[PDB]
Order: structure tokens, then C-alpha cells, then sequence
């Protein structure tokens, strides 16, 4: 079985 | 507003991801 | 934003555990 | 702007992430 | 400020995320 999908996409910078 | 767009695009990508996440989970259980 | 970036922190966790359980059986 | 620049780094990582998703789903559909 | 603080925490979490990306890419290419 292959590795799970890549990690959840990181949120846009806000500051 | 660019800032609003980024947030929007970011949120838009979640459905697919969660879906691959769930599909992989299932296939994982069986095997 | 926070709420969405709060659910995220939680999805990353979930992801992390999927990997933990992956490298294991492998 | 320091945010713009960070917005750029994010976009870059965003693009690389989509690629990881394309390759990953493909490899996945083939295994089933 | 809360914003300098936000900037700090974002950069830190980003880079930490980018590192799970590299680590995942690695495990992914090896699997194949």
C-alpha cells in the first residue's frame, strides 16, 4: 500500500 | 482582494484532499 | 480564518496518524 | 511587502503541493 | 504586536510543514 496523500495544504499567510 | 483570494483558493482545495484522505483510508483498512 | 485554520491543525493531526499507521504495517 | 513575499513563498509551495497530489492520485488509481 | 506574533507563528508552522512535505515526498518516491 502506498503512502497516504501529501499533508493538508498549508493556509495562506495572513498578517 | 488578493488576501481574500488566497484564503478562498486555499479553502477550495480541501474537498479533494479530504476525499483522497478518505479513499486511501478505506483501501487501507481492507488491506 | 482561525476556525478554518483550527480545523486544519486538526486535519494535519489526522494525516499524521495515517502516516504513523502506514510506516507501521510497512 | 513582507506579506507579498510570504504570499509568494506560499504560492510556490502551493504549486508543488498540487504536483504531489497529481502524481499521488495517479499512482493510487493504478494500484487499485 | 499580535501581528508580529502572527507572522512569527506562521513562518514557523509553514517551514515545519514544508519539512513534512519533503519527508513525505521522500517516503512517496521510495515506495514506487
Amino acid at each position: 500500500l502506498l503512502t497516504p496523500p501529501p499533508p493538508p495544504l498549508f493556509p495562506p499567510p495572513f498578517f | 482582494d488578493t488576501l481574500d483570494e488566497a484564503e478562498r483558493q486555499w479553502k477550495a482545495e480541501f474537498h479533494r484532499w479530504s476525499s483522497y484522505m478518505v479513499h486511501w483510508k478505506n483501501q487501507f483498512d481492507h488491506y
